[PDB]
RNA sequence: GACCGCAGCAGGACUCCGGGGUCAGCAGCCUCUAGCGCGGGAGCGAACGCGGCUCAGGGAAGUCGGCAAGCCGGCUCCGUAACCUCGGGAAAAGGAGUGGCUCUGACGGCGCCGGGUCAGAACUGGAACGGACGCGGGGAUCCCGACUGUUUACUAGAAAC
RNA sequence: CAUCCGGUCGAUCCUGCCGGAGCGCGACGCUCUCCCCAAGGACGAAGCCAUGCAUGCCCGCUCACCCGGGACGCGGCGGACGGCUCAGGACAACGGUUGCACCCCCCGCGGCGGUCCCUGCUAGCCGGACACCGCUGGCAACCCGGCGCCAAGACGUGCGCGCACGGGCGCGCGCCCCGCGGGCGAGCAGCGUGACGCAGCGACGGCCCGCCCGGGCUUCCGGGGCAUCACCCGGUCGGCGCGGUCGCGGCGCGCCGAGGGCCCGACGCCUGGCGGAGAAUCAGGGUUCGACUCCGGAGAGCGGGCCUGCGAGACGGCCCGCAC
């Protein structure tokens, strides 16, 4: 709001940035819509100054399909992490499996920050972009380093 | 005979040793000129060729390797010093170039690309009828 | 058509697939268009605002930013609006070589006449920053509607922090 | 398609032209004769003009017809000359009962 | 500036000290200092030389042979083969920029001071920039010698030594 | 639906492969008194096409040296259906599973059917303006030359209920979680307010919303060989804005941060690579092939672009490049 690095201001397009300006008392100040299929989202994610329109709890984003799982192993990507889902494959001439891997891309928001080894859910959503069409919901953080053990989740 | 008519002499620019362009369709990129139709040479004279003058090139390496190693009839289109035409207007055409026609004049490929002078249109006709433009 | 295809774009691994087909017209696109807006009509009257309706699938009609000057703020704080024509495009924000030929973007921050907003005065102070703008006749403004798929003037006025935060780049940067 | 050029040049085998004002010495065979109009004006607007009844507006007499007892295209196997009825170009734009 | 070449001979003679400016430079091109206007002068601008300059179009077709001219070049930045004694080739080859202005950043000492080097931008020049000067043409092979070196001072600088 | 046997030797007992033996599909050859049902230019030629046909149907508006049979055109709708071939295409096409609260749609079908008017108004019906034709033009054809009238269930101007009503705006729920109803699984729609504004149709008033429908993306799980292809991509990969599209999106276009994906084989290369439903032969377990019915995808010599439309980058649509 008075900082002056960004080339523009990033504000919650649903609630004007207008619609406050002196006194604030009777409006609401955070745009939140609660997300379908019912899981819970943590005050921290309901306060703060975090826009994220990828976000679904606050932005204009909504889950509309099934709600796969994976673990986290990249999040340098700009509030972006890269979960691992494994797949095992019953191959019939062999009765034996393949531990076959899929990496696939959401959008965290820093309301819900990651550590490595958590069990992250992925909602099915609107295609954001090239690669992303997921978002992250629930965060199970694993003490010390979970490595992987091909678990689907 | 096959190039038909008479032609005003206009100002002769290429002479033997040029590699002019080639218009056609028919894929031969370039041609090096060896000799022009009915020179009588003077003494150390090298034979020239002007805007619509019989010429026999050679095509080289870039162009298709079936025409290569041969000596084929070609009738020049383009040249680039300045003739003047009985009109007295001095034209002068971008780059020199050259369309293959048979003895008889019938080119190796339907199309000629580019501008085509009006003294080869009048000498050797299908090239008149192919031109896009006879300028 | 100029098409807006996946398989144009490399797979996210590097691939470059082969496209299975041609272009196909409900993939087709557009020309981008570059809006034009009048500082003064003056001694020309080859130039005048004129707005485009497009062809479409389904047959829906597009209205574009072909040529549109006019424009319409309503005030957050009032909820009344005024309509003139807005002095020019001044903070594209994506390029400013943008702003030098007044191509109107989405919520793109503008200079805004005060012709008929200069009424803000009578009311005691409501906005003494909008009050310093409008009696100059040079505000600053956000037309929040889409140009070039609606052809829309109307826009929001700039009002909170975030024009406070535009405002000090617009001020000397 | 190649299109002709709009000032002449030297041909002769194709032109056209009309007379503005010609002026007196219309040709007897040629510009002097004067012909009728054959489709004379069929609609209640052309009634309400070059029919004959301009300042009607929407016509109260509703029905104006220069009979055309013309027979139409391919008779004389038949041989019924008697039947030449007397025919209109239909008459129309009237608000009838129907409208 | 007088030595030695028959001589007051565009020749040969050893060092000492060596300003500024462009520039990488004790280079080239100008310049203070310091010297000084040479076996004379005027016409006339023919042939023909001698020392340069340029040429429409094509270009080695000229010739014993690209002889000679010409092309290239400085700087920065990418891009740099085959082969190979892996050290080279290699500046391979092949591109892009370069001017003047208006400026912004990196570095030694604020209490004032260092030094111009590099980047990064705008804005402008008939569509011009190493604008004079200094300053590689490039690649494909083959034949001899490995090469750095030495040679018949006044006809052979090599494959010879 | 669970099998053999001729062959290494002087013999034997083996391993091991050669060969028969069974069975399907096409050639080929030898051949046919039958009768019935029947595939049929798929096979390194998605090579070239001569010759005909392959999407046509009704005149509201007929005034045509006719008749009750109506030419013609303007219009109306269909030729985006089908038929054909699998060339291209290897996280694609393709089978099934999600969603579209990221979305368009003609036919039909069930609701709605107020539409201010600034202006002109005839608002119980206003225009002028084209074909057909009439008359006379060219060329070797193709190709369609002028003029003259003339009508629309043709095309256009415009009346009508400012809770006008076109979109699109601008703007207005919440109060730490969750339930309520027009609501969903999901705070989504709608309404109100303020500014515009000119969508209706309408000269025989049909716009709108649904339902279906056919698309358009999309989520998972699948979806050839090759490591004598190991590191690869550089809009590449995440954001941040914006344009553009029916639409989400790197899809584009700016702006940034350095990402992506990999021995569980990435990227690359090749394929006489359309996938599936299927087909073959077999105890199980398999193996092999999928071009031909059907289903989806493509493509009409080859690349591009574009029109018309509600939908095609259509190809018995167009226009260009390239061949012929």
């Amino acid at each position: 709001a008075e900082n002056q690095h960004e080339r523009a201001y990033h504000k919650q397009s649903q609630i004007f940035q207008g619609r406050f300006l002196r006194k604030d008392n009777a409006r609401c100040l955070r745009f939140y819509k609660s997300i379908g299929m019912g899981y819970h989202t943590p005050i921290t994610a309901i306060n703060g100054t975090y826009i994220d329109k990828k976000c679904p709890f606050t932005g204009n984003v909504s889950i509309r399909g099934r709600i796969l799982r994976g673990v986290v192993h990249s999040a340098k990507m700009q509030r972006s992490i890269i979960v691992r889902r494994d797949y095992l494959h019953f191959v019939q001439k062999y009765k034996r499996y393949e531990r076959r891997h899929k990496h696939v891309a959401a959008h965290l928001s820093p309301c819900f920050r990651v550590k490595e080894g958590d069990i992250v859910t992925i909602g099915e959503c609107r295609p954001l972009s090239k690669t992303i069409r997921f978002n992250v919901i629930k965060v199970e953080p694993v003490s010390e380093a979970a490595k992987k053990r091909f678990s689907p989740f | 005979s096959g190039g038909i008519g008479n032609k005003f002499r206009i100002s002769c620019g290429l002479p033997v040793g040029a590699v002019i362009n080639c218009a056609d369709n028919s894929g031969a990129k370039s041609l090096n000129m060896i000799a022009v139709k009915n020179w009588k040479g003077h003494l150390n004279r090298f034979p020239k060729a002007s805007v619509g003058d019989m010429v026999l090139i050679t095509v080289g390496r870039d162009g298709k390797p079936e025409l290569r190693r041969k000596v084929t009839p070609a009738v020049v289109v383009r040249q680039r010093k300045v003739w003047r035409r009985k009109d007295g207007v001095w034209i002068y055409f971008q780059d020199n170039a050259g369309v293959i026609i048979n003895p008889k004049g019938e080119l190796k490929g339907s199309s000629i690309t580019g501008p085509v002078a009006k003294e080869a249109a009048d000498r050797w006709p299908k090239i008149s009828t192919t031109a896009e433009c006879v300028h | 058509g100029i098409t807006h295809d996946k398989m144009y774009k490399r797979s996210k691994t590097g691939a470059v697939q082969g496209k299975w087909h041609k272009k196909r017209k409900y993939n087709l696109g557009r020309q981008p268009a570059n809006t034009k807006l009048i500082v003064k009509v003056t001694s020309k009257k080859n130039e005048g605002q004129k707005i485009s309706t497009i062809r479409c699938r389904g047959g829906n009609i597009k209205r574009r930013a072909l040529r549109l000057s006019h424009g319409s703020f309503a005030w957050g704080s009032a909820d009344i609006s005024h309509k003139a024509r807005i002095l020019q495009v001044v903070y594209n924000s994506t390029s400013n070589e943008l702003v030098r030929t007044n191509t109107l973007v989405k919520g793109c921050v503008v200079q805004i006449d005060s012709a008929p907003f200069k009424s803000a005065l009578s009311n005691d102070t409501l906005d003494k920053e909008i009050l310093d703008q409008i009696r100059g006749d040079h505000i600053l403004a956000r037309i929040s509607s889409r140009p070039g798929q609606v052809g829309t003037a109307d826009g929001y006025i700039l009002e909170g922090p975030e024009l406070l935060f535009y405002q000090k780049k617009l001020a000397p940067k | 398609k190649s299109i002709r050029g709009c000032i002449v040049g030297p041909d002769l085998h194709a032109l056209s032209v009309v007379l503005v004002d010609a002026g007196d010495k219309t040709l007897p065979g040629l510009t002097d004769v004067v012909v009728p109009k054959r489709l004379v004006p069929k609609r209640a607007s052309k009634i309400r003009r070059l029919f004959g009844l301009p300042t009607t507006k929407v016509d109260p007499k509703d029905q104006m017809l220069v009979c055309e007892l013309i027979k139409e295209l391919g008779h004389e196997v038949t041989l019924k000359n008697g039947e030449k009825k007397l025919k209109y170009p239909k008459v129309q734009r009237v608000v009838t009962d129907e409208k």
